[PDB]
């Protein structure tokens, strides 16, 4: 069996033809204080000729616009030390860390999307007055952790059994690890901005905090091994797929300060220019 | 074309000087289905107790005045019976009709934009902190934008080029909004209805919306004109429903 | 098994790449989809809304409501220009900030026509006429009402209707221009200036201000997606 | 056997392309990256009532 | 060969995977299935089966079935409660060890109503009547009977038939609450008092017992699997 | 050919509305003596509106349940020792050693269900005085005997050639190695507890072990090599498909003792709290 | 070729996939994760005579 | 999964071989084809052209 | 399942072969090696008025 799907290819509107005019119909005199942006197009205003346009705005959908993965985490691990907390690596989901993807995001309001998630794992030598050994190649282990589950305390936790956690083994020389996520939130859609309080009593934590919940990542070597010490880098990337969004904002001036918040310093609207006339001569022998 | 009149409850405005009205996003209020409720209870629908006008207090216009806002709800617990059915409840759902009110004579200049922001998040003066309710809303009294950077503790960042959430101010017309131009209108008109993430939600805890009034063009007279001039907010709820009912909260 | 052979791109990450992937959580019930006011389908229909443009970004003022007013006044002042600037709507201050130019900032290449909305806000005692003019690459800019008169212009009376609409029309060579704009792929200037001037009677104030707003119009449209310069970090947590 | 046949984008002025799904959770699928609808009035003209646009906004 | 590409995800062993692979037995002749009694097919057929709530959960009872008994007498008794609690399946020391908390702890997410019923266990000779009353979040637990006759509440008349229902329904502004409940997706509580008192005639027991049952409406479900953090390990060969 | 399979989607029922009331009808009276649980829902009881439910119960069907990998074995083995017997690791086939698996299996008296069984195997130097060398990828080989056949004696025995055993041969950076097990018991399905003894004179073996039987596993290093010596630990995962439950029992309370026998040390039914009345007040200024 | 189409796991307010087998014996199939049946009445209502639920239980 | 079998010539990179690869740029949009004059599709219509020849290819 | 079979280059004096195309760009599949078309008289012959070859190209 086979089934041909169509697909509707969409381009811009084509411009008429139009030639001189006396009349009663003022196309060009409006009023802003409706709300309401004005329809204009330059055959209204001007004399045109005909053009057939072929421009299509498939770029700038919100798939297209939004389906390419970006980092949004980085972190260290050791395989040996005198810390036992520097031995594997863990942290929270968000997608607030890293100021492009967020930026990105931040254009809306809800989202509500599948993920994939790629990670990108690499090692190195801890600098060392003696060199010389050969390594066997070295294995990894990611374990995800929803919120409620136990947590480990060492490499050697009896938690890293994963007996109902979801995990990944890998081995270092092969391709990136990847995965797909469902959308995963007890509501009907993500929310990026969060107006609101945990407590009934209009206290406690404000805003992006209170919403988010999705677990942790935890990382380690499975080898156990290397009487000189290495270090481990793994990042992590994101894509949304199968994605819909809603209610559009302004899009961030201030930079960012942290993760949780939605602080900033005040920042000025542009840069300046000479006076309001200045133009730049470019046309000279 | 200019004159309109709208009726909810046992209220009624009329004007005369209208552009024209504002629907948010092309949709009205309504009441929720049964294919997109969760919760099990049967709701309660007052129906002409909470949809009517409330009136909250007049803010003055002065030359050099940067600008209020108004946090929905919250602006509304002490306003009747719309008040009492949110401190029995604990889900409630409305849409709202907003009306903002300000007129001067032919002599007077000026320019204001009255705009909704939904889930306007804002920000500490100190950025080493966090913000508390006191800062962000004080219900029917407006808090006033800045005219330079604030600092201090406790405040919350108010320079109004910034509107006080890290964007420029004259973007904001991509959310629902309109203009008082002084020589054409003296009324504004936006229709709002529920938007969230969740279909109910409590009202003591989350800030729908926003609403901000925001001078582009200062208030400018001449040698023997009134120097009164106040703006006056009118709002009314529809569509009320109230789920949860048990004893009342105490703030 | 099945005889294989593998070509060059193998076991590599291509970060815009589109294939299929296991799932890690097998037949998760998703929540049922709501249906929320306001949803966006493309990013043309964003830069097709009005905004504010910052014309008077001069020094001292950049952090002030001031930044977003042309001033105009009364009496004898014709041989003065009202206002003037480039057209690049990714590139110059002036357009970059704003939401057409935020959107196409994201983008590489960018056509169509541009919608510029002048709004009056004056007494309702005030009268006056204004000439806008839009000029073409190839010259330098107008020094005059008279020189400025050649080009593609509109005449605005101010009257009951507040705003009078100026349209840029796409005359370009090339089918696309860069949103990072050079002398190759220029597009002229648009220039303010007095057809009569402003008439009171007594009792108003003398001087009034100008408002102006930008958005595109339905033949538009970007290509060529890059990151934006207006973002930036120096570490994590950020 | 389930196949989808579909166009490929190409310019203006043999051409389609076959998709098997391996998974049995749609969340599995590829990218939808080909679907190009439009509603600006929602965003650009959302009053209540209609401006013609060769009429007078007032009066 | 074909020429093929390998992409993310290669050689990996995820935990959750529905793949194929080599039977190490070939042409291996299973054992004939046998029609056994009690097949289950969901795991929410056993959270619907009713099982006792340990009410009494005070120093001292720990390890008696005293834990079990609502303790009631005769007299003027008005001004005291007679038993509270919060509703939390899943996390409250009150539910968490029955069936339908055992069942709970496996996963993350819940929804639907839930059954309480209660049955009195004095002589055929007592008579009293109870209110039994469910109060939504948002304000803190009532603490007197008049208060508490604001919310949902029913009338339970002891009499022939020794058993009574309470069910709670799902009121709540998301569709799923957490299993690990936080502030935000709190549920309310639950509170007993005496609508009348308890009357005896002479040569009965004063003192009497009640007990309460815990099970799951038709409109329950759970989602989200876990590990539960009930059992532990400190070696192997355990 | 193709052949069009179709899936019923089963998802819970609707709240209907309902009314005020006043009758001889009393569905909240009942009597629970009978062994009887009511089926009476919110509409019985109070007034109600009328909601669509779209909720699914797919996560807590029995095969979604059960169908996850976990680790049932771990061991260690050596390449070069003065034992002999720590050269290669054996073991008898359960499921009672990890805790998570086995209260999971436990909710039920009887179980039947093929199996998909992976191995994680990873190798590491010994601390000597003198590192550096080279070494070559390492083999390893899994045997299966099934009860009845011969043992092997050391790492160079006879036993080794397999020509009737099933066995697996694996070398170090290749994925996990992976096959799957049929529904293997002289009974018609698979015996959680068992309340008998192995003598018909009530004595002898009691409970589990009198009906398990299912063999054992023999893995070693098939180089037999490294003047420098190595260790390597192996583990285990099962994971259950085809699945059919029969019996529910109440779950387990206590902590499991050892792996023969359901030996428990006593146990509270939950923890303490202050009076029968204590509830926590959240709603403070 | 002995390919199996069905409908994938989807939400509610292109949708199918195909399988094949490759192995002899039916032990090397993918798990069966799409039947979802039910029975509570074996174990929450197993009594010789009907209990109506609007009827008193005794008497 | 399948089970197959690589041959010779496996990961090697031949100059003129003509294989499928993905894009770098999914769903770019490019520009329309303009009717340029003078199109040419096979070198053979060059060399039917005439061509002066240098005959007197002598020193100096 | 959108499969196209054609002819391979041979000799002159079981010869097709089978292409699926996996990605959604054309910019994606491989060359196109199999198109001979020619048009020498826009080089060869850009004359106004048509030459006969019989004829003298004058007079
Ligand atoms: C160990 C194998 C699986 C790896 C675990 C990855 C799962 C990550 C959880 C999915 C969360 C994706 C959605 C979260 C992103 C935020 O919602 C966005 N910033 C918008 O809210
Ligand atoms: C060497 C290659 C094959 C590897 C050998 C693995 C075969 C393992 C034997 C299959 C036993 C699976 C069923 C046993 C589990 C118990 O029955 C459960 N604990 C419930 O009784």
């Amino acid at each position: 069996v086979v089934e041909a799907v169509e697909n509707a290819v969409a381009r811009v509107a084509d411009t008429i033809s139009s030639g001189p005019s006396n009349s009663q119909a003022v196309p060009a005199l409006t009023a802003v204080e409706t709300g309401h942006t004005s329809q204009v197009t330059p055959s209204d205003t001007i004399q045109t000729r005909h053009v057939r346009n072929y421009h299509s705005r498939s770029e700038s959908s919100i798939e297209n616009f939004l389906c390419r993965s970006a980092c949004v985490y980085m972190g260290e691990y050791h395989t040996t030390n005198t810390d036992t907390s520097k031995l594997f690596a863990s942290w929270t989901i968000n997608a607030r860390r890293m100021v492009q993807m967020r930026r990105k995001l931040e254009l809306f309001t809800y989202v509500r999307f599948d993920m994939e998630v790629t990670f990108v794992i690499t090692s190195k030598q801890d600098q060392g007055t003696q060199l010389g050994q050969d390594m066997p190649p070295l294995t990894h282990q990611i374990m995800y952790i929803p919120p409620g589950g136990p947590i480990p305390k060492s490499v050697t936790d009896y938690t890293w059994q994963t007996s109902t956690n979801p995990s990944i083994f890998w081995t270092e020389g092969n391709a990136p690890p990847r995965m797909s996520i469902p959308f995963i939130s007890i509501g009907n859609a993500y929310s990026n901005f969060y107006d609101g309080w945990s407590h009934f009593s209009q206290n406690g934590v404000y805003g992006y905090n209170t919403l988010n919940h999705m677990g942790q990542i935890y990382v380690r070597h499975v080898n156990g091994s290397s009487p000189l010490p290495m270090t481990s880098t793994v990042r992590m990337y994101f894509k949304p797929k199968h994605v819909k969004v809603w209610v559009p904002r302004p899009p961030r001036l201030c930079q960012y300060k942290n993760a949780s918040t939605v602080n900033f310093t005040p920042t000025n609207i542009t840069e300046k220019r000479q006076s309001i006339n200045y133009i730049p001569e470019t046309v000279k022998p | 074309d200019r004159v309109r009149s709208i009726t909810l409850g046992n209220s009624t405005i009329t004007t005369q000087e209208s552009a024209n009205v504002v629907v948010a996003y092309g949709r009205w209020p309504e009441y929720l289905k049964d294919n997109e409720a969760t919760a099990e209870d049967q709701p309660t629908q007052p129906d002409v107790a909470t949809c009517r006008f409330y009136t909250l207090e007049s803010v003055t216009w002065e030359r050099d005045s940067p600008g209020w806002w108004w946090k929905f709800p919250d602006a509304l617990k002490d306003m009747g019976l719309f008040g009492q059915n949110m401190y029995y409840h604990y889900l409630g759902r409305a849409g709202y009709t907003i009306h903002v009110q300000c007129n001067a004579s032919k002599f007077h200049q000026g320019c204001l934009m009255v705009v909704c922001v939904p889930e306007a998040e804002m920000g500490c003066s100190q950025v080493d902190g966090t913000v508390n309710e006191h800062s962000l809303s004080e219900g029917e009294t407006a808090k006033k934008f800045a005219s330079t950077s604030t600092n201090g503790t406790n405040t919350v960042q108010s320079i109004v080029t910034n509107a006080g959430m890290g964007v420029g101010v004259g973007n904001l017309t991509i959310f629902p909004h309109q203009w008082i131009n002084l020589r054409t209108n003296n009324c504004a008109t936006i229709v709002m209805p529920y938007i969230n993430n969740v279909p109910m939600d409590n009202m003591f805890r989350h800030h729908n919306f926003t609403l901000m009034i925001i001078p582009f063009v200062p208030l400018d007279y001449s040698s023997d004109s009134s120097t009164y001039v106040p703006i006056t907010v009118t709002v009314a709820p529809m569509c009320a429903e109230y789920n949860g009912l048990r004893l009342a909260t105490s703030l | 098994g099945l005889p294989v052979m593998n070509t060059p791109g193998s076991n590599q990450f291509l970060t815009s790449d589109d294939f299929q992937s296991p799932s890690a959580m097998p037949q998760f019930d998703v929540t049922p989809e709501l249906n929320i006011p306001g949803e966006v389908q493309n990013l043309m229909e964003i830069a097709e809304v009005d905004s504010v443009v910052p014309v008077n970004n001069v020094e001292g003022k950049l952090d002030t409501m001031e930044i977003y007013r042309i001033p105009v006044q009364s009496g004898n002042h014709q041989s003065s220009q009202v206002f003037g600037f480039q057209v690049q709507p990714g590139l110059d201050n002036v357009f970059k900030h704003t939401l057409l130019g935020e959107i196409l900032n994201y983008y590489a290449h960018w056509s169509g026509s541009i919608k510029l909305t002048f709004v009056f806000c004056g007494s309702a005692m005030a009268t006056g006429k204004f000439l806008l003019a839009y000029a073409p690459p190839g010259a330098n800019a107008p020094k005059s009402r008279k020189d400025a008169m050649l080009g593609t212009h509109i005449i605005w009376d101010v009257g009951l209707q507040s705003s009078c609409v100026l349209c840029i029309p796409w005359i370009s060579q090339t089918h696309y221009r860069l949103v990072q704009q050079d002398e190759y792929t220029s597009a002229g200037n648009v220039t303010c200036w007095y057809q009569t001037g402003i008439v009171v009677p007594a009792g108003t104030p003398t001087s009034c201000s100008i408002m102006c707003f930008v958005s595109a119009c339905n033949d538009f449209s970007v290509r060529l997606l890059k990151d934006t310069p207006f973002i930036e970090q120096s570490a994590l947590l950020q | 056997m389930g196949a989808q046949v579909s166009t490929q984008k190409t310019g203006a002025h043999i051409i389609h392309y076959t998709n098997i799904n391996y998974y049995k959770d749609a969340a599995s699928n590829s990218a939808n990256r080909q679907d190009f609808s439009q509603d600006p009035g929602k965003f650009t003209e959302p009053v209540k009532d209609i401006m013609v646009k060769s009429l007078p906004a007032l009066n």
